[PDB]
């Protein structure tokens, strides 16, 4: 619902929300692990 | 503006990069026009803003998209590992391909982090020089004072490991590929010449 | 005579070389031949009994035959890594010179 | 049923002219590798 | 026995009845990592060969199949570079010997 | 130091009265030296050095002869290695003179913790000896050694025992770390002890009885067994046991 | 706990007749 | 960066000051345009080497692909290695503890002895051989290996004195491919993806 | 203190050793350090070498010294 | 001894030091019906027969051994193949 | 030192090709020697 | 004699305290 | 040939060389 259409794949533990592809590598909790 | 540094300590650490380099260049401004430019304080806010100008514009260079996260996508199964889950696991054993390079072009080419890797080396190279700048002088007062040097020299070493990741980091792809050609003419030069082994070596002497 | 002495020295450091440097290589390859066929083999005795078994039979022999692929999973392993990295990296180096004493007098007036 | 741990493997393949498997029993297995094979149609 | 064959387990490959379930194998804490169906659907997967286990052998297929090329092309340089080298002692012998 | 021509006496000692000396045993006369110890005075008194064994085996044709330096090289570098791994775990302790290596390692306390018979250091001398981590736990091991301590229950031994049937069956057996003390020990320690490069030296290229005599006298240890007895005897991974010893 | 010691007895019991353990003649 | 050797900071430096931005603008200006000097290539190696990620050192690899069109080098190499590590400090782990424990059986040998006596009285890559590996290097140790671990089975139930594949017994099944280093087979993993829960 | 069995076994170790040591050589021998300062160092090539000096500690023909 | 009944190892090199031999047979009962009837299916694999059926079967080897030998095996970089001969 | 696929690098390749009467042949460096 | 728990025997090797003994008996049954 | 896989697109004019989807990226000029 921010970069359209690529699938979820993870989840996010500290903040609750998933993760996509194109996000993992700049998420909010992207860097015991997140 | 102590507490404008903070919240944008807390914001980058929660996550969210841009709001936190707002709410701390504005923190900067205002420490800088009151309180000097050799306080720790001000050192200190301007290291951070600089920080995150590297956080922004090498997350994508360092950890690209890709398309990971699905066995036949990372090896590792093919090795006869069972999963690994974690993402710094994930990124080691992920070959590199030609399907991989539009991904590849498309980070090095993105203009955002661009610009924000340039503005990073600006603001580390004034971190930099004013450090150089504070240590050459002492503080004279009428106090029993300690070496207040090897927080110095630790900001100095910091102002010079984060300006070269952020230089190399920021490298165009025809100047990349020059010199891993470089690297290979010294590589392939070793099962050759006395003068060829040298010379490939640099050794411009003669 | 001491020509061909020096030069079968050669050829048995060629022959000793190679000996195990594609031996490393045959054994995983005849490994991997060997595992192609055995797997194989044994889904042409599951051909047969798709022919030959009543659909009651041919059940109990799926799920036999679906435990006969694990356990030649098992027992397969997969050492891979050390006949991967042996690479065709042989290569001959020698100086040999035939010299009379009064040439080996020059040589030690420009050397020590 | 004989467990066996097959080591490095030789495919001895004895040539067309044999006879039998005197190829097969006598020789030396070269200290290179631990087995011998043969395929026997 | 005497209580019929209504469920095979897939990730276990084993054959259980109702009973088999609540006082035989499969009776323990289970499910989630132990799937069962009827084995009509199960035989319907053996003749249309789309089971999980039909396209792991497919998977093992490839996996195999690649590593043969590379094998392959692995004796070839091996071989190319030996008599690459013999090559050079057959030289070394018309040269020294003239 | 060589003056002028004592690269001489050096240059021809290696290449031209070496091949005279090999050209006269290469030619079987009556009674070729037979043992290692006639062999030795055969070399010694033609003048020729016996470090020089990588350039004899180069210059010779005949397969013979290529075996019988082959014995030789490989007896004077497990006597080497006898001789190292006694020397470095003698002195290795902690105290007055030592080895270079039980002094360079610093590291051990990252493991081992104070949370007593125990030494420390004395539970890791795997590492005080000058040679790999896998080749060296068999130099020191006593597992395939328990049956014959149990039955002797009147001749004693040492620790120098033990070592020395690990570094003979390490040589001698049917056992899989004897291929790799072939293959990446004792072939590498010949290149840089008599220029005799690895290649050339193969554990099936050898004769076991002839080699076993050699060590005989270079090691300096006499067996009960003798050469013929090894060869009567099934193979196996420790063929050579405690009892086989007399003094 | 009764159930969980009880599962323990049964199991080594059930362990031991499968090598076949034959009892006390 | 910091410690370096000798001969202007062993990376080669000019003119005093020179902020390290511009100093790395040099430095890249050598390699391409060339005027360099033999410790030059040093700079670049020894910068790459700490300071890039793994992900971004096989970038910079795979711009050679005209030479070597092979890929995955890295991983095997990785692998390798990280057996080779696992394997050593497992080892080491297993023959101390051995040495623990025997020692220990001595020690409650003395002690039982010493109450007799009394009682009787009262009354990243880091190569090292796992490249070009034909010597065959695991069999030696890991034999060592597969020995020690078990020596401490026998251990354990000495201290004492003083079931992972056919599990339906207790009630969980006989998962297909459950050997020791595995969880999952390959067709068990495969059917709990797609074809149920 | 070890079992009796391997103490006695011991003690006839050190019983047999000086018949070993005695008879035909020697019937045991005192030893000096002779540390290295003396004037014995030009008998000595290199700084880790250990010298001993050897008396008889027998009948001899009071030569001995070695 | 009281130490159990055949649960642990052999010590291949500890207890033949000087015989190459694999280890001493036990003898045991296969009554479990999942293992007699995977060694069925083997038999009917190698003989292209669906007629045969097992009758029974004899364990002559100890679990803890068949994984002693399977590390083993894993140690010299081999598979494990099975070869079935007659007696 | 002729830099990579430049005109004097282009050149050099070109020569090389064609005397050697093949396309096998590349230039790996091209190192100013005057 | 060879009866018993197995930590403490008896000396009866050259050296071995006598747990060592374990290490050598394969498991003999039926 | 600087990068497998997909086929060329275009063409450059400056140096003469043909230009696939992914090279004008690296193309300065970039139009011609």
């Amino acid at each position: 619902r921010r970069h359209p259409g690529e699938v979820y794949e993870l989840f996010c533990s500290i903040c609750h929300v998933a993760v996509c592809r194109l996000c993992r590598g700049n998420h909010l909790h992207a860097a015991g692990r997140s | 503006c102590m507490n404008r540094y903070w919240l944008a300590v807390a914001l980058s650490k929660v996550g969210r990069f841009r709001d936190a380099r707002k709410e701390a260049a504005g923190a900067l401004v205002v420490l800088e026009d009151r309180l000097g430019e050799n306080h720790p304080a001000t050192l200190s806010a301007l290291f951070f803003v600089a920080e995150l100008d590297q956080t922004v514009g090498c997350e994508d260079i360092v950890a690209p998209p890709l398309k990971i996260m699905d066995g036949e996508d990372t090896l590792l199964r093919e090795f006869g590992k069972a999963a690994s889950v974690d993402v710094g696991e994930l990124m080691l054993y992920r070959p590199i391909g030609p399907e991989d390079l539009e991904i590849v072009e498309m980070v090095a080419r993105d203009r955002r982090r661009g610009k924000s890797r340039q503005s990073a080396i600006k603001n580390f190279t004034t971190l930099f020089r004013r450090v150089l700048s504070g240590e050459k002088y002492l503080l004279v007062t009428q106090a029993q004072y300690q070496d207040s040097r090897d927080q110095g020299t630790r900001r100095l070493l910091a102002a010079v490991k984060h300006t070269l990741t952020v230089k190399m980091c920021d490298l165009s792809l025809p100047i990349q590929r020059a010199v891993a050609y470089r690297l290979y003419v010294l590589c392939v030069s070793q099962s050759g010449s006395s003068f060829l082994r040298k010379l490939a070596a640099m050794d411009r002497d003669g | 005579q001491r020509c061909y002495a020096i030069l079968e020295e050669a050829i048995t450091q060629l022959h000793s070389c190679t000996e195990d440097k594609m031996g490393a290589v045959l054994s995983r390859q005849l490994e991997l031949q060997r595992e192609i066929d055995t797997m194989d083999w044994s889904e042409s005795f599951l051909q047969y009994l798709r022919t030959v078994l009543p659909p009651a039979d041919f059940l109990h022999a799926w799920l036999r035959h679906c435990r006969l692929r694990d356990e030649l999973d098992a027992l397969a392993g997969d050492p891979s890594m050390l006949s991967r990295n042996v690479f065709p990296d042989m290569r001959l180096q020698g100086r040999v010179d035939i010299l009379t004493d009064s040439a080996l007098r020059r040589r030690d007036y420009v050397a020590v | 049923v004989c467990k066996l741990a097959l080591g490095s493997v030789l495919a001895k393949d004895s040539e067309p002219g044999e006879t039998g498997d005197e190829d097969f029993k006598s020789c030396d297995i070269p200290g290179n590798f631990t087995a011998l094979s043969r395929r026997d149609e | 026995p005497s209580e019929m064959i209504d469920s095979v387990c897939m990730t276990c490959f084993v054959a259980l009845c109702p009973h088999c379930i609540l006082i035989g194998s499969h009776s323990a804490a289970d499910f989630s990592e132990h799937p069962l169906i009827s084995t009509l659907d199960a035989y319907k997967m053996v003749m249309q060969d789309s089971s999980p286990s039909e396209e792991a052998l497919l998977e093992r297929r490839r996996r195999i199949d690649r590593e043969l090329v590379e094998k392959h092309r692995q004796l070839g340089q091996l071989h190319s570079n030996f008599l690459s080298v013999q090559k050079r002692i057959d030289e070394a012998s018309k040269n020294l010997v003239g | 130091f060589p003056n002028s021509r004592a690269r001489r006496l050096a240059g021809a000692v290696r290449t031209e009265i070496l091949n005279k000396a090999l050209a006269e045993l290469e030619g079987m006369p009556p009674f070729t030296p037979m043992d290692s110890i006639t062999l030795t005075h055969f070399f010694h008194l033609r003048g020729i050095n016996m470090r020089l064994l990588g350039h004899m085996i180069r210059g010779t044709r005949a397969a013979w002869l290529q075996h019988m330096l082959h014995v030789e090289v490989v007896a004077r570098t497990v006597k080497r290695i006898l001789r190292d791994v006694l020397r470095s775990l003698v002195f290795s302790a902690h105290g007055y003179l030592q080895t270079a290596r039980a002094r360079m390692q610093r590291g051990m306390k990252k493991l081992l913790k104070r949370p007593p018979g125990y030494s420390r250091e004395s539970l890791l001398r795997e590492t005080c000896l000058n040679a790999p981590f896998d080749i060296a736990t068999q130099l020191l091991d006593d597992i395939p050694y328990l049956l014959d301590l149990m039955s002797q229950t009147f001749r004693h031994f040492s620790w120098t025992d033990i070592v020395l049937l690990n570094l003979f069956n390490l040589t001698l057996g049917d056992s899989s770390e004897s291929d790799e003390f072939w293959s990446s020990f004792l072939a590498t320690r010949c290149s840089q002890y008599f220029d005799v490069e690895a290649g050339s030296i193969a554990k099936s290229r050898i004769s076991r009885p002839a080699l076993y005599v050699a060590m005989q006298h270079h090691c300096g240890i006499s067996f009960l067994p003798d050469a013929g007895a090894l060869n009567t005897m099934r193979p196996s991974a420790h063929p050579l046991q405690p009892s086989h010893l007399r003094l | 706990s009764l159930v969980s010691k009880a599962q323990v007895a049964i199991i080594d019991v059930r362990r031991r007749l499968l090598r076949g353990e034959k009892p006390k003649l | 960066f910091a410690s370096m050797l000798e001969d202007c900071i062993e990376d080669c430096r000019q003119e005093p000051g020179l902020v390290p931005a511009v100093w790395f603008d040099r430095l890249v200006g050598r390699i391409v345009a060339e005027n360099g000097t033999p410790n030059d290539l040093v700079c670049f190696i020894s910068m790459l080497r700490a300071f890039f990620s793994p992900i971004q050192k096989r970038i910079f690899l795979f711009f050679l692909h005209e030479e070597y069109a092979r890929t995955d080098l890295d991983p095997s190499l990785f692998h390798s290695h990280a057996a080779r590590r696992e394997l050593y400090i497992d080892t080491v782990r297993k023959l101390i503890q051995v040495r623990m424990n025997n020692a220990r059986f001595r020690e409650y040998q003395r002690l039982k002895r010493l109450q007799e006596k009394n009682k009787k009285d009262r009354k990243y890559l880091d190569t090292t051989g796992l490249i070009n590996g034909c010597v065959w290097n695991g069999i030696s140790l890991q034999n060592l290996n597969v020995r020690l671990s078990e020596q401490l089975i026998y251990q354990d139930a000495l201290e004492k004195e003083y079931d992972h594949t056919d599990r339906r017994l207790l009630g969980k099944g006989w998962i297909s491919g459950r050997t020791s280093t595995r969880a999952m087979g390959r067709a068990a993993e495969l059917s709990l993806q797609k074809f149920g829960g | 203190f070890v079992f009796d069995r391997v103490e006695r076994k011991a003690r006839e170790r050190r019983k047999s050793l000086e018949v070993l040591k005695r008879q035909w050589a020697g019937g045991d021998l005192d030893l000096c350090l002779l540390p290295d300062n003396h004037p014995f160092n030009v008998f000595r090539l290199f700084k880790f070498d250990r010298m001993f000096m050897a008396r008889s500690r027998t009948e001899a023909s009071s030569c001995g010294c070695q | 001894r009281g130490w159990t009944a055949g649960a642990v190892s052999s010590f291949s090199e500890a207890a033949h030091p000087t015989e190459d031999r694999p280890s001493l047979v036990n003898v045991s009962v296969i009554e479990d019906l999942q293992i007699l009837a995977q060694w069925e299916y083997w038999i009917q694999l190698s003989l292209f027969t669906a007629d045969l059926h097992i009758v029974g079967g004899w364990n002559l080897a100890t679990p803890a051994q068949q994984q002693l030998f399977d590390a083993k095996a894993s140690a010299l970089k081999g598979p494990i193949v099975y070869s079935f001969l007659d007696l | 030192a002729v830099l990579r696929d430049s005109d004097e690098w282009a050149f050099l390749e070109y020569l090389l090709q064609m005397s050697v009467r093949t396309s096998r042949v590349r230039l790996l460096q091209a190192w100013h020697i005057a | 004699g060879r009866k018993g728990p197995p930590l403490y025997w008896k000396q009866k090797a050259v050296q071995v305290p006598g747990f060592m003994e374990i290490y050598t008996l394969e498991p003999t049954t039926s």
